């Protein structure tokens, strides 16, 4: 579970900056966020899904 | 541009006309009521106000066959319904041009608040993570450089 704790940390690194890029989208044009919010989504999801995978 | 200009100038025309003739349709209207009020009965004031109608009906001839003649502006005004609504209530209808613009400039104001003050949200966030994550700062200053690019429809007034 090491390649998936280092997946995890890299995930939400890559969180915290498609929320800046989030920020910097709607600081410059608040109309191409839909597919930085659908970013955000699959990076949530993949998170949850492993910690659900680390839940066994 | 010129056909723009001359349609304005045509129409600056269109509207003086239209003034000018709804003026003259008023000062009949002033004249038969006043004729009314101070009728002295006669024939000939009989005929005298046959005349003022007369002369009101060819008026409202001329001005409609020029709201419905090929070579008209009057088709290309654009009127809503709250200037005419609001002339109605006896309220001066410059007003309704002037808040008009006035809300133009009060959403694009508060607009440009919301544009800095997510600016200063990017900025102290992207400062604050590259402080706290020494790895992390070449990818926030990509960021940075991507949301924020060159200003070629920011840098006219």
């Amino acid at each position: 579970y090491q390649y998936k704790i280092q997946e995890l940390r890299k995930l939400l690194k890559s969180l915290l900056l498609n929320y800046l890029e989030l920020i910097g989208v709607l600081s410059i044009n608040p109309d191409m966020y839909e597919r930085k919010v659908e970013n955000i989504r699959t990076i949530l999801v993949n998170i949850h899904h492993l910690l659900n995978e680390y839940r066994p | 541009m010129n056909g723009n200009s001359t349609n304005n100038e045509q129409l600056q025309q269109e509207l003086a006309t239209t003034q000018d003739q709804v003026a003259s349709i008023i000062e009949s209207f002033v004249e038969l009521g006043v004729s009314i009020y101070d009728f002295p009965g006669t024939p000939e004031a009989t005929k005298g106000m046959i005349t003022n109608l007369q002369r009101n009906v060819d008026r409202l001839y001329k001005l409609n066959v020029r709201s419905n003649d090929p070579q008209s502006s009057l088709s290309k005004v654009d009127i809503p319904l709250e200037v005419v609504q609001y002339i109605e209530d006896g309220r001066n209808p410059d007003i309704y041009t002037r808040e008009f613009v006035e809300a133009i400039r009060r959403s694009n104001q508060y607009q440009r608040g919301k544009m800095h003050g997510l600016k200063q949200l990017r900025d102290s966030l992207a400062d604050k993570i590259v402080d706290e994550f020494p790895e992390l700062k070449e990818p926030v200053e990509d960021i940075i450089k991507r949301t924020s690019p060159i200003d070629n429809v920011s840098n006219t007034h």
